[PDB]
């Protein structure tokens, strides 16, 4: 749904790398070297960002209010 | 306009229209394979171990 705040299997800090996994992304980086830029060493960590499907993004097109 | 009983016939005419065959019994075209997995070109070890 929303990034996770920790990777699952060690704690590493991976919930403010998400922005920066898509501008990466955008300047045109392969997957591998985004997350190389990101420091993300262990494939614990690569697959926490690598496989990550955000589904807030979809899930807030039914916003209430629309005003 | 008696219209009498007229003798046998003698044999019979059947006309029906012919496929065309210039098409077929060409070589088959069979649908390409799809290619088997290659690895990627530009693997490299990016882990280096710690310390
Ligand atoms: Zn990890």
């Amino acid at each position: 749904m929303i990034i996770p705040v920790r990777c699952f299997t060690c704690g590493k800090i991976v919930g403010n790398k998400w922005e920066a996994y898509l501008g990466l992304l955008q300047a045109e980086y392969t997957e591998g070297d985004a997350l190389d830029a990101l420091g993300l060493k262990r494939y614990c960590c690569r697959r926490m960002l690598l496989a990550h499907v955000d589904l807030i993004e979809k899930l807030l097109n039914y916003a209430p209010l629309e005003k | 306009g008696g219209l009498t009983c007229a003798s046998a016939p003698q044999g019979t005419l059947r006309i029906l229209e012919g496929p065309q065959q210039s098409l077929s019994g060409s070589p088959l075209q069979p649908i390409p394979a799809s290619p088997p997995p290659q690895i990627p070109p530009g693997l490299r070890p990016r882990f280096c171990a710690f310390g």
